[PDB]
Order: C-alpha cells, then structure tokens, then sequence
RNA sequence: UAGACGGUGGGAGAGGGUGGUGGAAUUCCCGGAGUAGCGGUGAAAUGCGCAGAUACCGGGAGGAACGCCGAUGGCGAAGGCAGCCACCUGGUCCACCCGUG
RNA sequence: AACUCCGUGGAAGCCGUAAUGGCAGGAAGCGGA
RNA sequence: GAUGAAGCGUGCCGAAAGGCACGUGGAA
C-alpha cells in the first residue's frame, strides 16, 4: 500500500532490451522530438542540468510526454564487470511491454 | 603521493600529505551531473572536465563533514 | 483440463517469471543493494559479513552451473568476476 | 527428492548504519527571594561561602547518559546491542509444500 | 598544422596518445567554418 | 647524466577486495 512497489521499472526495461522500436541518447532522443517522432521520453533522476532541461523544452514543443524515472544498466550484470548507462530513452518503439499506457 | 619527499620530513608529516593527497586525488562526483569528473583546481577550488562545473569546496576535498551538515539543517 | 499449448500461450505474454539458476540473478539482486547499502552506512561490519558470503554463494552457484554444463559457466565465471 | 537452496504468505527482535528529536538529572551562567553556614567522615580536616555559598523559585547554555517498562526477557558469528522518530540495511523463525534437483 | 566549432554519420567497445585520455550529454569516418 | 614517487596501461590471479609482474610516466 504494497510490499516493493519497486522497481517495476527495471524489469520493465528490461524487456524492451530483448524485444525493440526505440532509441537511446540524448542528440538522438532531440532528434526524434524534433522530427516528431518519439511518443514518450524517460529520463533519469541524476541527469545534468540544464540538460535535462533541453529535453524538457523539445519535449514541450513536440508535445512528447515525459516519464521520468532514469537509467542504467543491467546493473546486477554489468556490477560485477558492467553497465552502459542512459540518461534518456525514447519510445518510438515498446513492442511486447506497456510502459506506454499509464505509467509517467 | 609523498615519495616525492625521500627520506626527509618524517612518517607523520608524510603520511598525512599522502593520505590528504590520494583523497584530494581521487575521482569525484560531481554536483551539477552525476558523473566522476571533478579535480581541484585550486584548493578549496574544483571542477567537473565533463561541464566545466566550477564549484566552491573544502580545500583538499570537494565536500566537508560541515558542508554536509549544511545540506540537512 | 488446461492444456500445454495454452499454458505456453500464457507463459509467453509474460515472459515467464515465476521462478528458479534465478537463484543466482535473485542473489545479484539482493547484493546490489546490499552494496547500496554499505555505501554508507561503513560501520555495520556485520551485515557486511552477509554480503561476504552472498557474494561467495553466487560464486559457488556458478562454478556449480559452468561445471555441471560448459555453456552456462562461461557467462557464469565471466559475470561473477571470479577466477583469474 | 528425504540434504541444501529458492518461491508465496505470516512473525518477533536493545541486529547494524545515517539523520533527527524528548524528558529527567549534574555543572555553569542570568534573575529573583534568602542568611551563615554548606560539604564531608569512624571522627575529622582540606575545601567552598558575607565579592552572599548551602537550601528555594524562574530563565538560559552545554556535554553525557537514557529512569519506569526491564524479565528469571530479546537480538547478533563473536566482540557486543536497550528514550522516541524516520530512512537505509543484515540475520532468523513459522505455514503452504509450490520451484531447482 | 594544432586548437575550437558546424553538418553528416550512429559506435552499447570502439577511437586516440609519448603520456593523460574521448564518447548516445553521441566515438571513428566524410564533409565544412 | 643517474635514480625513478603518484597516476595510467597490459597480462595474470580473486566472488570481491584487491594482489603480482611487466611497461608507461616522470616526482624530488
């Protein structure tokens, strides 16, 4: 009221590594926004400044939701001998997943 | 670290400049951004290489147990 | 009854996650952020020693898998940063 | 699958770490009212007190510990751990017998 | 030439140095100021 | 001209911690 939730994210993601369409990458992610493209924009918690507020503003103009989270690696993995990360993810591609529908 | 020093000076004044330096030396978090890339430029003085971040500090650490003490209270 | 085909069916919508070598991603899950929270916290030298003998345990389970198969060690000893 | 490990669900605890915070008491300082002693011992003395101590009321500052509950109790691998609050976190028991084998 | 920068391009391990280093907040390459 | 500190790299080892070797780097 539940116990961890949690990180429903994670897992989430997690999936969308082995499904697919989508793009990482800040100049990417503009890109997407820019040409309209992209339907959601995730963010992460730490992310520059002023370089989160980049994303903020093109996201506005594209009228691109924004969820913010953020990212990572598959940390357990990657931990031990790696991640690499990502400050920004945007979904012109969720396939077998949902985070889409309402979740930001 | 002190090796610069040879035999001169003494353990405790050596040892205390290599552990002040290697702290002062070590990769740091930067406050702007999240990444490791903050070294002093000056001491007391730092810098993120990634932002260009230039922040006020302790002068051989970015963040002092007071300046910590701050952030809370 | 419920059939196989319709089971799968099910399995693959949620692909499944109910159970099981799991054992060693449920461990790398619960050192992650037991390490988080040994990043502070410097001083508790006894759940420390939990952390320990997670990490030995992971280890164990691993050289168990690569052993028992030669497909899953290779990951196994390569992700637990073990051996050499 | 009879050991071991895992899953789902119940549970107790001064287990550990960080920050916060409550009241009692001691000391000091300030104000008030108030005199001739207080303290201490087997007896004493040193000591403190008329620049006013002790006893009494109010205000403040600071450090340390955490009465009752408290146990013949609980937790931890040991060392050890007890005001309350939140966050982070370890171990552990039970039921179902579900998963690995 | 070096440095800085623009476009392109789209690297999830690759580019680079005597050495340090650089990168999806986009690397190399190509084309420019 | 000599010696060759931190840092960094590569290799190997370890679950990690780090450790070892070689190189690089050049401090005082």
């Amino acid at each position: 009221k539940a116990k961890k939730s949690g990180e429903n994210i994670n897992n989430k993601l997690q999936l969308v590594m082995k499904s697919g369409k989508y793009t990482l990458g800040y100049k990417t992610v503009l890109k997407t926004l820019r040409s309209s493209k992209g339907k959601l924009i995730i963010l992460a918690n730490n992310c520059p400044p002023l370089r989160k507020s980049e994303i903020e503003y093109y996201a506005m103009l594209a009228k691109i939701s924004v969820h913010h989270f953020h990212g990572n690696n598959v940390d357990l993995g990657t931990a031990c001998g790696k991640y690499y990360r990502v400050c920004c993810l945007s979904i012109l591609d969720p396939g077998d997943s949902d985070i889409i529908s309402t979740t930001t | 670290i002190v090796g610069k020093y040879g035999t001169r000076y003494g353990a405790s004044l050596r040892k205390q400049i290599k552990k002040m330096e290697v702290s002062q030396h070590s990769k740091y978090f930067c406050e702007f951004c999240g990444k490791f890339a903050v070294k002093r430029k000056a001491v007391g003085i730092w810098g993120c290489k990634d932002c260009g971040k230039v922040k006020a500090g302790g002068a051989y650490t970015m963040n002092t147990a007071s300046a910590v003490t701050v952030r809370s209270t | 009854s419920v059939t196989g085909s319709k089971i799968l069916r099910i399995l693959k919508a949620h692909g499944l996650a109910p159970e099981i070598p799991e054992d060693l991603y449920f461990l790398i899950k619960k050192a992650v952020a037991i390490r988080k929270h040994l990043e502070r916290n410097r001083k508790d030298k006894d759940s420390k020693f939990r952390l320990i003998l997670v990490e030995s345990r992971i280890h164990r389970l691993a050289r168990y898998y690569k052993r028992t198969k030669k497909l899953p060690p290779t990951w196994k000893y390569e992700s637990t940063t073990a051996s050499t």
